[PDB]
């Protein structure tokens, strides 16, 4: 029929198919998409930017290396990557508010985020975070008061985006560990704000 | 190219599915889902059979209605297969004897790309610029939002990479410009039907004239 869907085997069986006709061919390393598999879910993770963000919070030195060559502060912790060579890091502040999108498909800076979750890559979100960004955020549990400016950053070219969250209060004194297991993947992407326990 | 691909301001989508830190599950919610950037991965730095423009835009390439129905994951794994096909390094033949069933791919390109431009300018923070009013029918990274549009620079990378317009159709003629965050107000790009502030947008330095 009219607009219907092409006939097609199930995904993991096409998948499959498409490494063992590489393998097969030995054009795939031994272990080479294990390690891939590896990397991906064990070395790419929003715990590096955590731990990031809780050093500028309390090293104001590395606050403004973070903020002028995102690379250079990254490197320090030898967390640069695919998708995470050239690093901007983007300031939130008491009148502004960033959010970081992939509009075209789902650029993120990997290593230091992790890999992209599925709603950041879903057509609801890249089709309206840019244009309403306001109404999405709220929509997804998070208020920005009409005093907060919010700018979007589309990831459309080799820049890879985290933002620096607003420390919240109550965290006076904190250790770096104690900020850091405030800072979630959501604040490194902007859409949520660090909360403190009370 | 003005595809499906293009999303950014389009209107009558619903629901982001998330709720702030609600759980995501694992990385991977399939056994197969590490295997398109794995073997995207196979493809750039081991095969040397194409590039990351390349896998973009084949998947631009999807079909409009097959990209609306398909999962992310599942997108690439059919543009790294239509690429190891176009490229000749595998059959579609093969592919769906191992499928055990069809195996559809990307369209074939309609454009042969074009090379980075000869005349550019090197801009400044706080100049103001226009995107150039152009219609690319291959692969480009500048969103239709903001074609023609006015804003601001707020940085000039200091690395540069290759034009996409010409490393993604695999052109010896990509060369190598920096990019720009271009600062547009949100009024600019969608006049009163928005609740934002600003967008800023990473321009390759070919996209961009002096707003005069
Ligand atoms: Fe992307
Ligand atoms: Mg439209």
């Amino acid at each position: 029929t009219e607009n219907a869907a092409p006939a097609q085997a199930p995904v993991s069986d096409r998948a499959w198919a498409l490494f063992r006709a590489l393998d097969g061919k030995g054009l795939v390393p031994d272990g080479y998409v294990e390690g891939w598999k590896k990397t991906f879910e064990e070395d790419f993770s929003p715990r590096r930017g955590a731990e990031l963000v809780a050093r500028a919070w309390t090293d104001p030195e590395f606050r403004q290396l973070l903020l002028t060559d995102g690379t250079a502060a990254v490197a320090q912790y030898g967390y640069l990557g695919p998708n995470g060579e050239y690093i901007v890091a983007v300031e939130d502040t008491p009148t502004l508010k960033n959010v970081i999108v992939c509009s075209l498909c789902s650029c993120t800076a990997w290593p230091i985020l992790g890999l992209p979750p599925t709603w950041y890559k879903s057509f609801e979100y890249r089709a309206r975070v840019v244009r309403e960004p306001r109404k999405v955020l709220s929509e997804m549990g998070t208020e920005i008061a009409s005093d907060i400016e919010i700018r979007v950053y589309d990831t459309t070219a080799e820049t890879r985006y985290m933002v620096l969250p607003q420390r919240p209060a109550g965290t006076e004194g904190w250790s770096q560990e104690q900020l850091q297991e405030i800072v979630t993947k959501d604040c490194l992407i902007g859409v949520a704000i660090p909360q403190v326990p009370t | 190219m003005d595809g499906v691909h293009d999303l950014a301001g389009v209107q009558g989508f619903g629901k982001v599915p998330h709720t702030v830190n609600a759980d995501i599950g694992p990385t991977f919610h399939a056994e197969w889902e590490h295997l398109p950037y794995s073997l995207m991965f196979a493809g750039v730095a081991e095969l040397g059979a194409f590039s990351v423009d390349e896998v973009r835009y084949v998947v631009e390439r999807m079909e409009p209605r097959h990209y609306m129905m398909t999962p992310y994951y599942e997108r690439y794994v059919i543009g790294v297969a239509t690429l190891m096909v176009e490229k000749g390094i595998l059959t579609q033949d093969e592919l769906e004897s191992l499928a055990g069933g069809p195996f559809p791919l990307s369209r074939p390109s309609e454009s042969e790309g074009r090379p980075a431009p000869v005349e550019t300018t090197t801009f400044e923070v706080g100049q103001r610029v226009r995107v150039r009013d152009e219609y690319v029918p291959g692969h480009i990274r500048m969103p239709a939002y903001c074609r023609g549009r006015v804003g601001t620079i707020s940085h000039r990378t200091t690395e540069k990479w290759p034009f996409p317009d010409a490393i993604g159709h695999g052109r010896n003629d990509a060369g190598e410009e920096p990019t720009y965050h271009v600062k547009f107000a949100a009024e600019e790009l969608f006049g009163s039907d928005t609740d934002g502030g600003s967008v800023v947008v990473d321009l390759f330095e070919g996209y961009l004239e002096p707003a005069a």
